[PDB]
């Protein structure tokens, strides 16, 4: 499963997580069993406009 | 007329009785949680503690 989302956003991601991103647009399994990457793409998602 | 002549009767069933007394009131310790009762461990906590 594949988004994107802000830098401070990433802690959310985690199994039995509380806050805004987690509960309203994704929400993990307390016992998910996985792996979860993150990468920067401020110079290619990011636009001046 | 003279009492305490029956010793080993009542002395049994006082024994029953203590001991189901006593395994009655177990069910108000903590054991090391926060309360000793369910429903305010629910009501105060997310379920991942």
């Amino acid at each position: 499963d594949s988004f994107v989302i802000r830098g401070d956003e990433v802690r959310q991601i985690a199994p039995g997580q509380t806050g805004k991103i987690a509960d309203y647009n994704y929400k993990l399994p307390d016992d998910f069993t996985g792996c979860v990457i993150a990468w920067n793409s401020n110079n290619l998602d990011s636009k001046v406009g | 007329s003279t009492a305490s002549a029956l010793g080993k009767l009542q002395n049994v069933v006082n024994q029953n009785a203590q001991a189901l007394n006593t395994l009655v009131k177990q069910l108000s310790s903590n054991f090391g949680a926060i309360s000793s009762v369910l429903n305010d461990i629910l009501s105060r906590l997310d379920p991942p503690e």
